[PDB]
């Protein structure tokens, strides 16, 4: 709340994990990635469109 | 004559190597060795011969 002030940076709160361990527990996560050496900033692009 | 591995380059992402080396007409036979020159101590080009 008192964070969600700062218009200047971008603070978040959270707890840790259950298990102190990459605990993304309900979370899911991924890698983009480009197998045909395809551009950087055709990556973005990529990424942007997700 | 004996290749050489100089410098490391990038090709669209992958980093791959750099090849120093004479080309192929200037490399067959025994009498393109003299073909090459040197340097003296005092900038002169002397052919392998001498």
């Amino acid at each position: 709340m008192h964070f969600f002030s700062f218009k200047d940076a971008m603070v978040f709160a959270f707890a840790p994990p259950s298990v102190l361990e990459l605990g993304n527990a309900t979370g899911f996560d991924l890698f983009l990635q480009d197998q045909a050496g395809v551009g950087h900033e055709v990556l973005l692009q990529a990424r942007n469109k997700f | 004559w004996g290749s050489s591995y100089v410098n490391d380059f990038i090709d669209r992402g992958r980093v791959k190597r750099v090849y120093l080396q004479g080309r192929p007409d200037a490399r067959m036979n025994p009498d393109d060795l003299s073909k090459w020159y040197v340097r003296n101590d005092k900038g002169e080009m002397v052919p392998f011969n001498a």
